[PDB]
């Protein structure tokens, strides 16, 4: 039983450090776009932060399914019961 | 299409100095050419002058 529940550690720390990795290269590229679009016009920043937020949804999607999955082995756990 | 910048020539600046390029013919035998374009200058200069505002030629 002790294979299944090490496992399980290392699965949680992939699938929540795989998606802290992709999150902040992801939106530091995304950021760094709004800032050089604020710096070329300031008369357009209230429409283009709220721009940069509707892509912050389709960005941080998935990473989120494994933060949740990651949560749901840290405390419950379905490949126990598997045996 | 680039508003970021906005060169020195498309911005006013309200201040007391102003400049003017006078165009003049070299030869004579003209009736009045001269003579109406100076009194127009005089004219436009001296708006300055009762301004306060300094010349450039």
């Amino acid at each position: 039983m002790e294979t299944v529940v090490g496992l399980t550690a290392i699965a949680v720390a992939l699938l929540i450090g795989l998606g802290a990795l992709g999150t902040a290269i992801g939106f530091g590229l995304l950021g760094g776009k709004f800032l050089e679009g604020a710096a070329r016009q300031p008369e357009m920043v209230p429409m283009l932060q709220v721009k940069m937020f509707i892509v912050a949804g389709l960005l941080d999607a998935v990473t989120m399914i494994g933060v949740g999955i990651a949560l749901f082995f840290t405390f419950a756990n379905p490949f126990v019961g598997q045996i | 299409a680039n508003p970021e910048y906005r060169h020195p020539f498309m911005v006013e600046r309200e201040v007391k100095r102003v400049g003017y390029i006078v165009v003049s013919s070299d030869r004579g035998l003209c009736g009045g050419l001269n003579i109406n374009l100076f009194k127009s200058l005089v004219k436009d200069m001296s708006g300055y002058r009762e301004q306060g505002a300094e010349i450039d030629l």
